[PDB]
């Protein structure tokens, strides 16, 4: 929960972010986490939850 | 600012002997900032 703050601050994940409101979809979030590679699959599922 | 000109040139490491500089940079910073972005910055083509 510190690395997630860092990642949301990061611009690479904001590239996956597309909605003008700034809210991202579940699939886009999953893809952005996978691209960053900081989190493994189970972790990604947890932060999605 | 001037060095920005040489990043994507094919022969950037002409005098310095380390010929794997671009590959090392790509492997080091590809994940966080994007392999495609790094390759575009350094003028290298992974498909090629």
């Amino acid at each position: 929960f510190l690395k997630l703050k860092d990642i949301v601050g990061s611009e690479a994940f904001q590239d996956y972010v597309t909605d003008p409101r700034g809210l991202i979809s579940k699939k886009d979030f999953q893809k952005a986490m996978d691209s960053q590679k900081q989190f493994t699959g189970p972790e990604i599922q947890f932060l999605l939850s | 600012q001037w060095d920005r000109l040489v990043l994507n040139t094919p022969s950037f490491p002409s005098n310095y002997w380390d010929k794997f500089v671009k590959r090392k940079v790509l492997d080091k910073h590809g994940d966080i900032f994007g392999r495609e972005r790094i390759a575009e910055l350094l003028g290298m083509d992974l498909a090629s």
